[PDB]
């Protein structure tokens, strides 16, 4: 006859049962419902509080920057110090070679 | 209109639904997919043949 | 903290595209880098050439077997043997020897042994269609 | 076209006819027999990984895309433009650098543009400025460049918009000098460089501010803003066609880096 | 070969039951010593190189080429005096005998496959009569495919659905380099 | 718009005007340039040294003396060189060779 | 054929099954969380990401939790979080030698405390590190009040903490 109609998409983003013991951790965590919001808007999602980072996470990001990002002036001062040291070393080597 | 690939339309076992390697690869995928779901005979069996195949690939053959 | 916003025109230019369209008109021919539009109307030659999806003259090289350099026109249509005779005739002054060429009648292609590529593209361009 | 009618000269092309093409697969010889087998197969780099890689963009091919209409000049020429029409592709992996201009043959090249690449030749800067281009060079950090280049997915990623970090110390002096026509240098030092290049290019540097797209040319991209038209920290609600932006003060502060 | 994954298996030199020790006296008798009464040389042991593992042969091969071939087969059915394309697949009657007698009266063929624009919008009378069509079939939009393209003697395409197939082949025509998976949003995806 | 903490409004704090992007010796009208692939090439620039109003009279005499081999039969001084052929590398060390000849004729 | 739920939670499966699943929800929480204690020998590394020594590359690195080889008898007293280590070692601590299996056992001392919360003197084995832990807690009752039972890592001290909690809430 005529077969059942072909596969459709899922009915929007579905949250999983947190009681379900079978679910992998990749689609039931903090960023997972964020992915659900990125799939089905706020139209099926939740309050957008997941979008902004946490204040504790904000301090963590600040620590990450403080241990992972200097200022341009500090880099410039280090470059100036390195250039001065290189020029002094070159002058000393030239004086030693000349003597 | 690109909603879903044929790479999902197959009704077959989740050990091997579309990553078709060698025999040794077939068992490797079977392990890393469903090993914590077997009775102990299947786990010992899959381990046995996995050891066998790992010895089988790089030891004795026609091309060297 | 949250606020609904409608300025997605900046979103619109951020959307990369897929369906590549025909080029905008550069007034002179050839283009600055020398691209061309196919001439209209097409010629009344039984040899027929289509262009690329990305719109160029369909000529390509072929590299194999270490020293094997050859070339082919891919999307030939019509009485392709006429195009083979014409390619031999153009090639006749080019190297002297008769052209070592084979068509792919089911595949609708022509291939000539050897890389005579840029001049072949020129010959197709001078054909205009 | 005799093909279709010549095919019509047979019976209906049933399933009994779909032949593999002659030359499909060489014969699967079981290694045996009187001819093939009697014995059956036996007889009787230190810092290559830390090396940067930058995609070289053929600017003649940029002229091609200009002519072929892959990237129109009516708006800014960014990595968004450089990828969006598939003229030259980037690879975020392999510890890469990004998009940088190429160096051969600017003959017959008539267009106005505003190029933003990681690196380019002084000849490339003069090439842009010969018709009056705009040349700027910031960095594009690894996660940052990866988010930037294929903007479709991160627009639906769900995290808020990241901001581009500054380049590392080795890359810092590169952006710090306007002689490269970069992004992280003195905005007045660029003028003497343009004059010196026009002397070195023998170039008549036109007053591009007098031109019609001067305001379009006036767009020089802000640092730490991968999206040319969007706000730092934002969220592209692609379903409802909305922009979700935070308003929290410490969040604004860490966002305004 | 698209989806079939066979399940036939066997046993190896350690899989089937039994076998750890020397089976019999190796030299006292005139017989042949072995390693086991559970290797593959004896009566009951191993099928030594049989098909091990439930195997699969999926092939997501060149999809644009698959599209062009699907077009090609559609063209073959077009030239073969088979592409009888109807305006709309309405059923003027409810009896399947009406379809059978019209098909013999139309000299269409021994087997028929009619496909429409939308499955929910497929006409109820047509499917209801078609349910007893033991050799004919009715199909939805995406179902026009290759083994189907040989399956009946002829195919009956719906007119707006024919345009839909055309648009599909047109989007198949001149597809640029994919830099994102085409399931997500694009500039002009639908 | 948005301004970074390290934005150019502070990163170049003095220059807040747009015109400092590009705001501003050898004459452009007098000389003639030529490039042609001859693979090989030779790229040249010629100008009438007699009509050279951009050169001082002692400088013009020194040019006509030292570059007398470069002075043609028509009195045109020409200079040709060899690296690569287009816009920025091929025309303007031809111009800069002329300029350096002028500088050497100055002193 | 294959068993449906995974055996990696089979024990956990029984935790929701029957009469034992009628246990208190507080007991379920106390047996459910798995917070880790400070180590006995696994000195903590600095931070999340740090520069590579021989490569100079900013890489994120964690620290390995060394398993605490706990002999049964040490559960009968209030030991520390220390114990023995059943592992191996090289002769000159050099990996190019033939290494042998080795042990790192603790040095305990039988001491006594007199808790006011217990209002009694208990004499048991403890560690000098455990002595320092109690002294830093300044009293055995405050120490019993302070550390987690998972942080306690001892049955007798856990029992003492249970008694102290019962006395305090009583
Ligand atoms: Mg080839
Ligand atoms: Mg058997």
């Amino acid at each position: 006859y005529r077969a059942r109609p072909p596969p459709r998409r899922r009915p929007g983003p579905r949250w999983p049962d947190p009681e379900d013991l079978l679910t992998p951790r990749w689609q039931l965590g903090p960023r997972y419902a964020a992915k659900q919001f990125a799939r089905y808007g706020a139209a099926s999602g939740v309050v957008p509080g997941s979008l902004w980072p946490s204040p504790e996470q904000l301090r963590e990001l600040e620590a990450e920057e403080r241990e992972w990002y200097p200022s341009l002036a500090t880099m410039q001062e280090s470059l100036r110090v390195k250039q001065l040291a290189e020029e002094q070393k070159r002058r000393e080597r030239e004086q030693h070679i000349a003597e | 209109n690109f909603e879903k690939h044929p790479k999902e339309l197959i009704r077959g076992p989740i050990w091997l639904r579309g990553w078709k390697g060698n025999e040794l690869q077939r068992c490797i995928r079977k392990r890393k997919m469903v090993g914590s779901r077997m009775f102990a005979d299947d786990l010992h069996n899959l381990n046995k043949r996995i050891r066998y195949l790992y010895k089988h690939f790089n030891r004795h053959g026609k091309f060297r | 903290f949250v606020e609904s916003v409608d300025e997605y025109q900046f979103v619109e230019r951020l959307l990369p595209a897929t369906r590549i369209p025909d080029p905008p008109k550069h007034e002179h021919y050839p283009t600055p880098s020398g691209w061309q539009p196919p001439r209209d109307p097409p010629p009344n030659l039984p040899y027929f050439v289509r262009r690329s999806r990305m719109h160029n003259i369909p000529v390509y090289k072929d590299i194999t077997h270490g020293n094997r350099q050859m070339t082919v026109i891919r999307k030939v249509e019509g009485d392709i043997w006429a195009l083979q005779k014409d390619v031999e005739d153009f090639l006749s002054p080019l190297l002297g020897k008769t052209p070592v060429t084979q068509v792919n009648e089911v595949t609708g292609t022509l291939r000539i042994k050897g890389y005579f590529d840029q001049e072949l593209k020129a010959w197709l361009l001078e054909k205009g269609f | 076209a005799r093909a279709l009618d010549l095919l019509r000269g047979l019976p209906r092309v049933s399933l009994a006819n779909l032949k593999p093409n002659p030359g499909s697969k060489k014969p699967e010889r079981r290694p045996r027999g009187r001819r093939r087998g009697r014995k059956c197969g036996r007889g009787h780099n230190e810092g290559h990984s830390f090396r940067r890689q930058y995609k070289p963009l053929s600017l003649n091919r940029l002229q091609y895309l200009i002519d072929l209409g892959r990237v129109d000049p009516s708006q800014p020429i960014d990595l968004t433009q450089l990828v969006n029409g598939r003229g030259v592709t980037i690879q975020p992996l392999k510890r890469d650098y990004g998009v940088q201009l190429v160096e051969e043959g600017a003959d017959t090249f008539t267009a106005k543009v505003n190029i933003e690449v990681q690196l380019a030749s002084e000849l490339a800067i003069a090439a842009i400025e010969k018709n009056g281009g705009v040349v700027t060079t910031a960095f594009y950090d690894p996660r940052s460049l990866d988010i930037v280049c294929k903007p479709v997915p991160f627009f639906l990623r769900g995290q808020p918009i990241p901001k581009r970090m500054l380049p590392p110390e080795e890359l810092v002096p590169y952006y710090t000098d306007a002689k490269n026509r970069g992004y992280l240098a003195d905005p007045a030092k660029f003028p003497e460089a343009r004059l010196e290049l026009a002397r070195k290019y023998g170039y008549i540097l036109p007053d591009i501010t007098k031109d019609e797209l001067f305001k379009m040319l006036c767009t020089r991209k802000d640092p730490r803003q991968i999206f040319f038209g969007l706000a730092p920290g934002w969220v592209v609600n692609m379903a409802d066609k909305k922009i979700l932006k935070p308003t929290d003060e410490n969040l604004l502060k860490y966002y305004t880096s | 070969n698209f989806k079939r994954i066979s399940y036939a298996k066997t046993k190896t030199r350690a899989e089937v039951r039994g076998g750890g020790r020397k089976p019999w006296p190796q030299k006292g008798t005139g017989r042949a010593r072995h390693g086991s009464i559970r290797s593959p040389l004896w009566r009951g042991g191993g099928v030594a190189h049989g098909p091990r593992g439930p195997t699969s042969y999926y092939y997501m091969l060149p999809m644009k080429v698959r599209a062009l071939g699907l077009k090609v087969a559609l063209t073959v059915k077009l030239a073969q005096d088979d592409l009888h394309i109807m305006d709309s697949l309405e059923l003027p009657t409810g009896d399947p005998q009406y379809l059978t007698e019209l098909a013999h009266y139309r000299r269409w063929g021994d087997s028929v496959l009619l496909v429409d624009l939308t499955h929910e919008e497929m006409p109820q009378s047509i499917v209801e009569a078609t349910s007893r069509l033991k050799t004919f079939n009715l199909i939805p939009a995406v179902g026009l495919n290759v083994h189907s393209m040989l399956k009946h003697q002829t195919l009956v395409l719906t007119l707006p659905t024919v345009a839909f197939l055309e648009d599909k082949l047109l989007w198949q025509d001149s597809r640029y380099r994919p830099l994102y998976p085409f399931s997500l949003p694009y500039s002009d995806f639908p | 718009e948005f301004k970074s903490i390290y934005s150019l409004d502070k990163l170049y704090p003095e220059s807040q005007g747009s015109d400092t992007a590009w705001r501003v010796d050898i004459p452009l009208d007098r000389l003639t340039i030529s490039y042609c692939r001859s693979v090989n090439s030779k790229a040249e620039v010629r100008f009438h040294l007699a009509t050279a109003e951009w050169i001082a009279e002692p400088v013009r005499q020194k040019i006509a003396i030292t570059h007398k081999n470069k002075i043609n039969r028509l009195g045109e001084l020409i200079l040709t060189s060899e690296s690569s052929r287009y816009q920025f590398r091929n025309l303007a060390d031809c111009l800069q060779k002329i300029r350096d000849m002028i500088t050497e004729a100055s002193q | 054929p294959l068993h449906k739920y995974p055996v990696w939670l089979w024990k956990r499966l029984q935790l929701r099954e029957g009469i034992c699943s009628r246990l208190p929800g507080h007991y379920l929480r106390s047996l459910e969380e798995e917070r880790t204690p400070t180590p006995v020998h696994y000195r903590p590394h600095g931070a999340k990401f740090k520069i590579n020594p021989k490569n100079g590359q900013r890489e994120r690195v964690e620290d390995v939790p060394i398993p605490i080889y706990f002999p049964p008898e040490s559960q009968r007293g209030l030991w520390g979080g220390e114990g023995w280590i059943l592992g191996q070692i090289y002769a000159n601590n050099d990996k190019l030698s033939k290494r042998l299996k080795k042990v790192w056992k603790p040095q305990l001392f039988e001491r006594e405390f007199y808790s006011e919360i217990l209002d009694k003197k208990f004499t048991v084995t403890v560690t000098m590190r455990t002595l320092d832990l109690i002294d830093e807690a300044y009293g055995l009752d405050f120490y019993i009040l302070k550390t987690p039972k998972e942080d306690l890592c001892s049955k007798f001290g856990m029992d003492l903490k249970r008694g102290m909690l019962l006395r305090l809430a009583r």
